[PDB]
RNA sequence: AAAUAUUAUGAACAAUUUAAAAAUUAAUCUGUUUAACUAAAAUGUUAUAUAUAAUAAUCU
C-alpha cells in the first residue's frame, strides 16, 4: 500500500505504509482483448502470427480500512518534531509575496495577494 | 653478480666521452657494454679497456681544445657528480629525440579532441614510453594551449623545464639548459587504447 | 554539433512531444 | 493487511529525530570523488541510495514483498520466477563468498603480493611507487590477448632498438615523493 | 545525466538477502547450508492451506495437447488395446516424409520460404555440376598419376 | 508461405470501396496495417503516452508552484516511489493528496533513512554450552519473529510475547 | 589488529549521511573478537551439518541426528509459500 | 595512542564488484573476452570478484567499460550477516559444488554431457539403492535358509 | 553463444512443475477401523510470518538444535490451533513436527500423548491424507522404538505398510513425467533432454516415508533376532521399489 | 540540416554541425532586397584570398 | 561466399536488438585462423620434441607394411642374422642422432 | 574435432610498416533487416554579435 487518503486526510508512505487493510474479492479471472503482432520482414518470404492475450483477474475492492500510529506534530518549514501540538495556530503561517522592491513585478489582484486561510483543526 | 652465460656477451669498458643511450656512460665510468656496442666504442676512441692505473686516473676528452688532454682521477665524489650530470643529459635526450604519442578519441572526422590533454597526462606518457618520472609541474603549455591544453590533434608540443642544470654545469652542450621541448602527436585511436 | 565532416546527413523527424516548462 | 520492509528482519534506523532536534539529512550531491563539479543525484541516484538498484521494482521492497494474501492471512504460493530470484539473490551471496573464500586461500598461500597492482599497470600508471629490492587454441588466444593488451604503446627504436633488445632505465631525476603532483 | 557516481555497492544491495538466507542458523554455531541451487530444480507452485486450493488456468503448453495415441511400450505392455490397423505405427525412429528442401550451404529450408539465395539448390537438383575452383591452375591427381601396367 | 489470408479474410468489413469488395487488395491492406500498427505498438507508443502522462503531471505541478523536474527528483528523494501514471491519477481525481505529495516534497521533512545492513548479535559470541536450554542468539530471533508476528494485524493470539512463546510448555505433558 | 576497529586505517560532499551508514557505524565500532584465544574458543564449537564424514558424540548419546532419524533421502514438509521458499529436489543438490 | 598497535596481527584482503556500464560488444573482441572472463556479458550487470592479480589485470584492461566497488573482507562480513569467527572458507567448504553452472566447460558438448552425467548418477543413486536392498534380502535369505538346515 | 547467467533469469515452465494433488483417504474407510482390525488379532491471523517461523523451526531440527525447534514448533502451533477449526490438516501436521520435536529432545512421555492426539485427531478428520497418516504413525514408531516399545514400532511401520500398499497409487507421481524424453530433439547435443530422470524420493514423499519406515523396521528386526521380519519387511521394500 | 522555417532558424545555422566559420555568422547578407542572380544568401568575411 | 540470409535469433535481452555479432568475445575470422595455425604448430612442435622414432614394418602405412614385407620375406624364410634388404620408400632419414635410433 | 555435400560476387595508385596510414586531397569495408503483452527506463544538436577588440578627442 503506497497511499492511503480520504476527504479529510492523506497518509504518503515513503516508500509504503502499514496498518492498512484493503480487502478485495476475486470475482474473475479470463483473457483480456487479444492483441495481434505480425511480424513480416519485406525482403524474405515469412511471416509470424503472435497472439497475445493478456490473463488478467478481476477483482472489485470491498473494504479499506486504515489505523496509523502518529508519533507527533511535524514542522514543515523547519523540519523538526514538534514536542507539543496546537490545532489552534497555524504551525507554518504564510506571507504575501509584496515587499515594494520588484517594480517590475507582474501584480496579480489584491484580493487573491492579500487573503489569508481558516484554521481547519478547529 | 651477472650470471657468466650472459656476461660472455658483455665486456668492462672504461668511457673516456660521455655518451647518451642505454648502452652508453658518462666519462670514466666502468661498464659491462656489449660487445658490438663496445667494439664501435673502442674503434670511434670512446673507450677503452680498464687497466688498473686507468681505474685509478684516465685521460679524458676535452671540448675546450678537442682533444684528449683532460685528465681525471676517478673519485667517489667525481663519479656521483658524473652520474647526476648523465642523469641530467640523458633525460634531456629522450624528452627531445623523439615524439611522445597520444591515441585518443573524437567524435567523428573534427580537428580537435573530445577531453583535452593535461600535464598529468604528458607525463602519464612520458613515464610509460620514455620512462621518465618526473612531477606535472614541471610542464608548461604553450600560449595558445595554457586555456585548455593539447586539445588540437595532429602534432603539438609543449615546454619542460629543468631546474637543475647550473650547479652541473649543463649550459653549453645543451642549446637551452633551462627547458626542453616536448613534440606531441595526438591520433585518433578508436581502438581497445582509447579510454577516452 | 553531431554532424562531422565525413558523416553523412539525414533529416530527422521533428520530436512533437509536451515537453515540460523549465524552471528557475 | 500491509507490510512495510526496508529490511529481511524489518529492522531499520530511527526515521524521525528526538522531538526540537536538527534532523539528519543525505548527501544530496553525487558521490564523486573530485570535489568539483558539484551536481545534485539523479532520481536514479536516489533510488540506489533507498535501495531500489536503479529502477522501481527491482532489489526493493516492492518486489521482496508478497504482492497479495488471503483475507484470513493465508499466504500466497511460491512462483517459478520467485524461485528464480531466489536462485539469483543465493547466487549473487556465493559469488561473494567464494570470492572472499579466494581472497583467503591465496593469502595463506602466500600468492597475494606485496607490490600494489600488475607490471602493465605499474609501467603505464606513474602515480605508483617504485618498488625496489584437451585443447589449447584457449591458451594460444589469451596468449594472444595478453601480447595485444600489455604493452600499449612502444619505446621509439631511436632510443632504444628493441630490435636488438636495447631497453631503457628508469630516469628518477626530476620526480617526487609526495602524490599531490598527480591528485590535484 | 546517465554518468552516474554512486558505489556500486547500491547496484546489488544485500539489505533483503543477508547471510542468514543460505545458512538459517548461522547466528547460532551451526552452518547448515540451505540454498536454491538453480532455477531449475522448481517442483512447482503448492498449495499453503486445504482451504485454499490453486486455480485450474491452464497454459499454452498445458492446454495445446492433442488426444493421446497408443506407442509400442503401451502396446507392447496391454495387448488388449490394439484394436485397429492406425495402432500398427512403424519404428519410432521413422519421422515421417521429407517435409522441406534441404538447401545447400543454408541448411533445410521450409516449404514456400525464401528460394532467392539458392541456386547452388538449383544446380543439386538438375545434373549440370561446376567446381573449377581447383582446375582454373592445376591438373587433376588422375592426369598426374602414371599408369602402373596396361591392366592397372 | 503464411500470409494471413483465412484471418484477414475476416476483417474485410472494417475497410472501405475496393479494400471491402476485393479479396486481394483488403489483404494488402490489413496486412499493411497490421505490420505498421505492431511496429508502432512496439517502438513508438510508450513514447507519445509517457510524454502525454508527464505533460498532465508537470502541468499538475505548475499549478501548484513547481515543476515536473524538481518534483521528480525530490520523490527520488523522499523515497515516495510513485508512478507517473498514479501522480497523474493523484493529480486529476484527488487533488489534495496531490497537493499533500508536493508539500511533502517542498518541506524540509528529512527523508527516510537508508536501509539497515542486517547486524548479527552479541549473544552469538557466547560460548554455548559454557560448560538443556537454547541458543541466546536462537531465542532471541525467536522473541524477535513473535514480536513480528504480533506487529502485523491484529490477531487474538494476544499482544504478549512471553506467553506467546511459552507455547510448547502448554503443549508439555508434566511427568 | 584484533582489538583496534576495522575502520581505523582507512586513507580517507561531506556532513551529510550516505547509504553506507550502518556498515560505516559497525566497521567503527571496536571488534568482538579481541583475542586469538577468544577466536579459537568460539570456532571450536562451529559445528557442520552437511559435511561428508563422520561427527562426534561427545556430549551426549541418546541424542540422534535427523539424518541418523530420517535416512537422507527424507526432507521435512518445509512451507511453501511467498516468504518461505525452501530448496525443492533435494536430490538435484549432489553434483 | 602515539604507539604502534600491539598484540597479533591479521591479514586482511579485499574484494570487487565490478559493474558493466557500456555495452562490451561495441569494442574489440578481446576486450569482449576480457569482460567475459569477469563474468560480465551485458550493459548493466554486476558481478563479484577476488583481488587477485588476474582480476586486477583484467579490471585494468576494461578500467574504461566498468566501474569498481572494493570492500575487504571485514567489510564483506559485515555487509553479510556473518559474525567474525566465521570465516569465509568454511562457507565455500558448506556451499554446494553443483550450483547453477558449476563450472566453465571448454565446450557446449561438455555441457551436455555433464548435465547427463549428473541424470545418469542420480538415475545410478536409484538404481543403486534397489540393487542394494536386493543383495541384503538375498543374503538374509540364504543365512536363513542354511541355519533353518542346520 | 554460452549463458552466464549473471543477470536475473527468469525459470523455465516445465512438465515437472505440474501441481500434483494430494493422495485422499476414502470416506468411508478410517484410520481407526484400521487400528482396530489390527488390534483384533476463519479468524485473521498472519500465517506468513508464522510460516516463516515454522521453516526456521524445522530449519532448526533439521540442523540438530531441538529445543529451540520444539519453542518454534509450539508457537507456530497455538498460531495454527487458533486460525484452524477443530481436526484440521495443517493442525495435525503441526502437531506431529511438535511431538517429533518433544521426542528429539527427551520428553518422550509428552511426544507419545501429543502423537496419539494426532492418531485420534486423524480418526475423527473425514478424508485425511495418506502422507499425513504414514508420517503420524512413523513418528508414533519412531516414538515407541524410543521408549523401548520395539515390537510395538515394528507394528506402526506395518501398519503404513499396509496402508500405503491398499490406498496408494504408485503410478500418479509419474504420470506427466514419464513421456518427457520424447521431447528431445537433438543428439549431438543437449541429449540430456532424452535421458531427464525424476528421482521418486523427491515426487512422492509417502513412498519416501514408508522407506523410511520399513529401513527402520528392519534395524528393529535385526536387532531383535527376527530373521522372518526382516526377510518380510525387506521383501515389501522391495516390491515397492520395484512398483515403482 | 533544415529543421525550422527562416524565421526561428536562418539558413547558414542549417550548416552548424560543420566546424569552421559555419557557426559564425556571415558579415554580409543578400536575402532582403533583390534577390541575386546567382542566388547567393550570405558572403563571410574574406580570410585571405578565399571567401564563403 | 558468406550467407545472405542472416540467422535469426530470439531476442531475450534488448541488447540483441544492438548488438551485430553473434559471440563478441571470439576472435575474428583472420585472428582465429592466425591463433588456430599458431596452436597447431605448438603441438607439432611438442609431437616432434623428441626424435623420429623407427618403426618396425607391422606398424607401417599400407602403402608401405606389405611392400616392405614382400620385399624381404624370400631372406626371412631362411633364419639367418644380419640380413637386410635396402627398399626404395619407408621413413627417412632425422638427420641428427635420436634416442629411439 | 571427424565423415560428408557445394564454393567466381571478382578493386587500380600513393603513404606507412623488422612500431602505430594518423599524409583528412588520407577511410581502415561485406550492407541491411532483427522486437510476445503491460508497465519502467539515465541521451545531450539553442545563441552569445567588444579586448592584440570596440567607441572617441588633441596634435606633430
Ligand atoms: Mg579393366
Ligand atoms: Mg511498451
Ligand atoms: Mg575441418
Amino acid at each position: 500500500v503506497l497511499m492511503v487518503g480520504g476527504p479529510r486526510f492523506t497518509a504518503i508512505g515513503r516508500p509504503l505504509l502499514e496498518g492498512v487493510r484493503v480487502t478485495a474479492q476475486v470475482e474473475e479471472q479470463k483473457r483480456m482483448r487479444n492483441v495481434v503482432s505480425l511480424f513480416a520482414t519485406p525482403g524474405r518470404r515469412h511471416v509470424r502470427w503472435v497472439d497475445a492475450p493478456h490473463a488478467a483477474t478481476i477483482i472489485r475492492i470491498c473494504e479499506i480500512f486504515y489505523s496509523p500510529n502518529v508519533v507527533g506534530e511535524l514542522d514543515k518549514y523547519k523540519g523538526e518534531l514538534l514536542e507539543t501540538f496546537t490545532p489552534g495556530q497555524h504551525t507554518n503561517p504564510v506571507y504575501p509575496v509584496d515587499d515594494g522592491y520588484d517594480v517590475f513585478r507582474k501584480k496579480d489582484k489584491e484580493a487573491m495577494e492579500n487573503a489569508t486561510t481558516f484554521l481547519d483543526l478547529l | 653478480e651477472m650470471a657468466p652465460e650472459l656476461q660472455l656477451e658483455y665486456m668492462p669498458v672504461l668511457f673516456t666521452r660521455t655518451i647518451l643511450g642505454p648502452q652508453g656512460g658518462f666519462a670514466g665510468e666502468e661498464r659491462l657494454v656489449k660487445l658490438e656496442v663496445a667494439r664501435k666504442y673502442m674503434e670511434a676512441g670512446h673507450a677503452v679497456t680498464p687497466t688498473e692505473e686507468l681505474r685509478r686516473g684516465l685521460w679524458c676528452y676535452n671540448p675546450d681544445t678537442d682533444k684528449y688532454d683532460c685528465f681525471i682521477e676517478r673519485n667517489e665524489e667525481f663519479l656521483d657528480f658524473a652520474a647526476r650530470k648523465r642523469q641530467w643529459l640523458d633525460v634531456y635526450w629522450r624528452v627531445n629525440t623523439g615524439y611522445l604519442l597520444f591515441g585518443r578519441q573524437s567524435w567523428g572526422q573534427g580537428f580537435l579532441i573530445n577531453c583535452p590533454l593535461r600535464k598529468r597526462d604528458v607525463a602519464q606518457k612520458l613515464w610509460e614510453q620514455y620512462k621518465v618520472r618526473i612531477d606535472p609541474r614541471l610542464i608548461e603549455f604553450r600560449e595558445k594551449d595554457r586555456r585548455t591544453g593539447i586539445q588540437e590533434l595532429g602534432h603539438n608540443w609543449c615546454w619542460l623545464y629543468l631546474p637543475g642544470a647550473e650547479e652541473l654545469g649543463i649550459n653549453r652542450e645543451v642549446y637551452d639548459n633551462k627547458r626542453v621541448k616536448v613534440r606531441i602527436h595526438v591520433r585518433k585511436m578508436n581502438s581497445m587504447f582509447a579510454l577516452y | 554539433g553531431f554532424g562531422g565532416f565525413g558523416m553523412s546527413v539525414y533529416t530527422p523527424k521533428k520530436d512533437r512531444r509536451f515537453r515540460v516548462q523549465p524552471l528557475p | 493487511y500491509s507490510e512495510a520492509r526496508s529490511n529481511y528482519d524489518g529492522t531499520s534506523l530511527p526515521a524521525w529525530p528526538a522531538p526540537g532536534k536538527k534532523p539528519t539529512y543525505p548527501a544530496a550531491l553525487s558521490e564523486l570523488r573530485l570535489p568539483q563539479p558539484r551536481m545534485r543525484k539523479t532520481r536514479t541516484e536516489w533510488m540506489y541510495y533507498h535501495g531500489h538498484g536503479g529502477c522501481p521494482g527491482k532489489y526493493g521492497p516492492s518486489r521482496e514483498i508478497a504482492d497479495f494474501e488471503y483475507a484470513d492471512g493465508t499466504p500466497a504460493s511460491i512462483s517459478g520466477r520467485r524461485f528464480a530470484f531466489k536462485h539469483h539473490q543465493d547466487h549473487l551471496l556465493v559469488q561473494l563468498i567464494r570470492a572472499a573464500a579466494t581472497v583467503e586461500r591465496y593469502d595463506a598461500s602466500g600468492l597475494l603480493p606485496r607490490i600494489p597492482g600488475t607490471a602493465e599497470q605499474r609501467n603505464w600508471d606513474p602515480a605508483i611507487p617504485l618498488f625496489l629490492d584437451g585443447t589449447m587454441v584457449s591458451h594460444v588466444c589469451s596468449r594472444v590477448v595478453d601480447e595485444r593488451m600489455g604493452t600499449p604503446t612502444h619505446t621509439p627504436n631511436e632510443l632504444a632498438n628493441r630490435h636488438e633488445g636495447e631497453t631503457l632505465e628508469a630516469n628518477t631525476m626530476f620526480a617526487t615523493n609526495d602524490p599531490s603532483a598527480f591528485v590535484s | 545525466r546517465y554518468r552516474l557516481f554512486h558505489p556500486r555497492r547500491e547496484a546489488i544491495p544485500m539489505h533483503m538477502c543477508p547471510a542468514k538466507t543460505i545458512f538459517p542458523l548461522i547466528n547460532s554455531n551451526n552452518l547448515l547450508v540451505k540454498t536454491r541451487n538453480s532455477w531449475e530444480d522448481f517442483t512447482g507452485r503448492k498449495e499453503f492451506d486445504e482451504d485454499h486450493p490453486l486455480p485450474v488456468v491452464g497454459s499454452r503448453l498445458n492446454g495445446r495437447t492433442t488426444q493421446h495415441k497408443w506407442n509400442h511400450w503401451d502396446q507392447y505392455l496391454n495387448p488388449q488395446i490394439t484394436q485397429s490397423i492406425k495402432d500398427l505405427t512403424p519404428t519410432p525412429e521413422y519421422v515421417g516424409m521429407r517435409c522441406g528442401h534441404n538447401m545447400i550451404k543454408m541448411g533445410w529450408m521450409k516449404i514456400g520460404g525464401s528460394w532467392k539465395y539458392s541456386r547452388g539448390y538449383n544446380d543439386r537438383r538438375r545434373v549440370f555440376a561446376r567446381g573449377q575452383w581447383q582446375e582454373r591452375k592445376m591438373t587433376p591427381r588422375f592426369m598426374l598419376a602414371p599408369r602402373v601396367s596396361a591392366g592397372g | 508461405h503464411y500470409r494471413a489470408k483465412l484471418e484477414l479474410d475476416r476483417i474485410r468489413s472494417m475497410l472501405r470501396g475496393r479494400a471491402r469488395l476485393e479479396r486481394k487488395v483488403g489483404l494488402k491492406r490489413l496486412f499493411f496495417l497490421m505490420r505498421t500498427q505492431t511496429r508502432y505498438r512496439v517502438e513508438q507508443q510508450a513514447h507519445w503516452e509517457r510524454a502525454i502522462v508527464r505533460k498532465n503531471v508537470d502541468s499538475a505541478a505548475r499549478e501548484h508552484g513547481t515543476g515536473w523536474q524538481h518534483l521528480r527528483n525530490e520523490l527520488g528523494r523522499q523515497n515516495v516511489m510513485l508512478l507517473p501514471r498514479s501522480q497523474q491519477l493523484l493529480a486529476q481525481y484527488e487533488p489534495l493528496a496531490f497537493r499533500a505529495v508536493v508539500e511533502l516534497c517542498a518541506s524540509r521533512i528529512p527523508p527516510p533513512p537508508p536501509p539497515v545492513v542486517a547486524s548479527v548479535p552479541e549473544e552469538s559470541y557466547t560460548l554455548w554450552p559454557p560448560a538443556s536450554l537454547s541458543h541466546p542468539a536462537a531465542r532471541v530471533e525467536l522473541r524477535c519473529g513473535v514480536e513480528r508476528v504480533l506487529r502485523r494485524g491484529p490477531s487474538g493470539l494476544g499482544n504478549n510475547v512471553n506467553e506467546l512463546i511459552d507455547a510448547w510448555k502448554e503443549f508439555d505433558v508434566s511427568p | 589488529s584484533y582489538a583496534l576497529p576495522p575502520a581505523v586505517g582507512r586513507q580517507e560532499i561531506r556532513g551529510g549521511m550516505h547509504s553506507s551508514h550502518s556498515l560505516d557505524l559497525i566497521m567503527r565500532q571496536p571488534r568482538r573478537v579481541k583475542t586469538p584465544e577468544q577466536l579459537r574458543a568460539l570456532r571450536d564449537r562451529l559445528r557442520f551439518i552437511g559435511v561428508t564424514g563422520p561427527m562426534p558424540q561427545a556430549t551426549s548419546v541418546s541424542t540422534k541426528s535427523y539424518t541418523d532419524t530420517y535416512g537422507s533421502r527424507l526432507r521435512p514438509r518445509y512451507p511453501e509459500s511467498w516468504d518461505t521458499v525452501p530448496p525443492h529436489q533435494p536430490s538435484r543438490e549432489l553434483l | 595512542a602515539a604507539a604502534i598497535a600491539p598484540g597479533p596481527y591479521r591479514r586482511v584482503g579485499n574484494i570487487f564488484i565490478v559493474h558493466c556500464d557500456d555495452h562490451p560488444f561495441k569494442h574489440s573482441w578481446e576486450v569482449n573476452r576480457m569482460l567475459r572472463e569477469l563474468r560480465l556479458e551485458f550493459k548493466g550487470q554486476t558481478t563479484i570478484v577476488p583481488d587477485i592479480p588476474q582480476v586486477r589485470k583484467r579490471i585494468w584492461r576494461v578500467r574504461h567499460i566498468v566501474k569498481v566497488d572494493v570492500l575487504d573482507l571485514d567489510e564483506a562480513k559485515a555487509l553479510i550477516g556473518v559474525p567474525e569467527h566465521i570465516s569465509f572458507t568454511d562457507l565455500a567448504s558448506q556451499l554446494p559444488p553443483s550450483f547453477g553452472r558449476v563450472k566453465a566447460v571448454p565446450s557446449p558438448v561438455i555441457r551436455s554431457k555433464m548435465n547427463f552425467m549428473k541424470l545418469r548418477r542420480m538415475r545410478l543413486r536409484d538404481v543403486l539403492h534397489r540393487d542394494a536392498l536386493e543383495l541384503r534380502l538375498l543374503e538374509l535369505k540364504r543365512s536363513a535358509m542354511k541355519n533353518x538346515e542346520q | 553463444v554460452t549463458r552466464l547467467y549473471t543477470s536475473y533469469y527468469t525459470g523455465v515452465l516445465y512438465p515437472n512443475q505440474l501441481v500434483q494433488p494430494k493422495q485422499r483417504l476414502p470416506a468411508d474407510v478410517s484410520v481407526s477401523a484400521i487400528l482396530q482390525k489390527r488390534s483384533e488379532p476463519r479468524p485473521y491471523v498472519p500465517l506468513g510470518e508464522v510460516a516463516k517461523l515454522e521453516l526456521q523451526g524445522d530449519y532448526y531440527m533439521e540442523g540438530g538444535m531441538f529445543q529451540e525447534a520444539l519453542e518454534h514448533y509450539g508457537v507456530v502451533a497455538k498460531a495454527y490451533n487458533y486460525a484452524y477449526p477443530e481436526n484440521h490438516a495443517q493442525r495435525i501436521g503441526i502437531r506431529i513436527k511438535l511431538s517429533a520435536a518433544f521426542r528429539q529432545t527427551g520428553r518422550l512421555e509428552s511426544s507419545l500423548a501429543n502423537i496419539e492426539e494426532v492418531l485420534r485427531m486423524l480418526d475423527a478428520s473425514t478424508r485425511p491424507s495418506l502422507e499425513l497418516i504414514c508420517e503420524a504413525l512413523l513418528e508414533l514408531g519412531i516414538t515407541r522404538e524410543a521408549l523401548g516399545m520395539k515390537r510395538e514400532a515394528t507394528e506402526a511401520y506395518e501398519e503404513a505398510l499396509e496402508v500405503v500398499n491398499s490406498f496408494h497409487n504408485w503410478g500418479e507421481s509419474h504420470r506427466m513425467l514419464r513421456l518427457l524424453p520424447r521431447l528431445g530433439r537433438r543428439f549431438n547435443y543437449n541429449f540430456e533432454e532424452k535421458f531427464v530422470y525424476f528421482s521418486p524420493f523427491d515426487y512422492d514423499r509417502t513412498f519416501a516415508l514408508v522407506d523410511q519406515c520399513l529401513e527402520r523396521a528392519e534395524t528393529i528386526f535385526n536387532e531383535i533376532g527376527d530373521v522372518e521380519g526382516a526377510i518380510r519387511v525387506l521383501q515389501q521394500r522391495k516390491e515397492m521399489i520395484d512398483k515403482k | 540540416v533544415q529543421t525550422g522555417s527562416p524565421t526561428h532558424q536562418r539558413e547558414y545555422e542549417r550548416f552548424h554541425h560543420l566546424p569552421g566559420d559555419v557557426r559564425t555568422r556571415p558579415q554580409f547578407d543578400f536575402t532582403f532586397g533583390e534577390t541575386r542572380a546567382d542566388r547567393v544568401m550570405f558572403a563571410w568575411r574574406k580570410r585571405g584570398d578565399l571567401q564563403l | 561466399a558468406f550467407r545472405r540470409l542472416v540467422k535469426r535469433h530470439k531476442i531475450t535481452n534488448n541488447q540483441m536488438l544492438l548488438m551485430r555479432r553473434r559471440e563478441p568475445y571470439k576472435p575474428t575470422m583472420k585472428d582465429r585462423q592466425e591463433i588456430a595455425d599458431r596452436a597447431k604448430l605448438e603441438e607439432f612442435e611438442r609431437k616432434n620434441a623428441d626424435g623420429l622414432m623407427f618403426v618396425p614394418e607391422k606398424a607401417l602405412p599400407p602403402w608401405q607394411k606389405s611392400l616392405a614385407h614382400n620385399a624381404k620375406a624370400l631372406g626371412s624364410r631362411i633364419n639367418f642374422r644380419g640380413f637386410r634388404v635396402r627398399v626404395a620408400d619407408g621413413q627417412d632419414e632425422p638427420g641428427f642422432p635420436t634416442p629411439f635410433r
